[PDB]
């Protein structure tokens, strides 16, 4: 709740971010080379 | 698979909401 | 602005970029579906 | 239930959403 | 320090955003080519 | 832009988010 706790807080929901940013990469290539 | 990766997102996409509260 | 309006800022960066995330996963999803 | 047009204009506003925050 | 943190998290969300749109431009060429 | 050039877009912005969370 402090100001480290929160920024803590955000650098964990990038993080979170990041790993669903990549497996909707992956998706999306998979269609292309199915599409293409 | 896509039974794996939609496992993945839905575990990810929680853990995310857990994190935004 | 100071450290906690930016720390503000970034929160509502954050959400806003799940809800996009959010909405690319029914568009994988929406492909994916009518591809196979 | 939400067309692909619809979740076009829903891209578009959150990410200028976005750049309104950032910039 | 937080304000090094604070700088750091702003350019990934920046970078993140970049990445976005590029999956975003991924999805709508293949909604185009199949419709 | 082809597949080509956003395979490697993505993979740039990939490692540069990465470095970044370092």
């Amino acid at each position: 709740s402090g100001i480290v706790q929160q920024q803590n807080n955000l650098l964990r929901a990038i993080k979170a971010q990041q790993h669903l940013l990549q497996r909707t990469v992956w998706g999306i290539k998979q269609l292309q080379a199915r599409i293409l | 698979t896509w039974e794996e990766w939609e496992k993945k997102i839905e575990e990810y996409t929680k853990k995310i909401e857990e994190i935004l509260k």
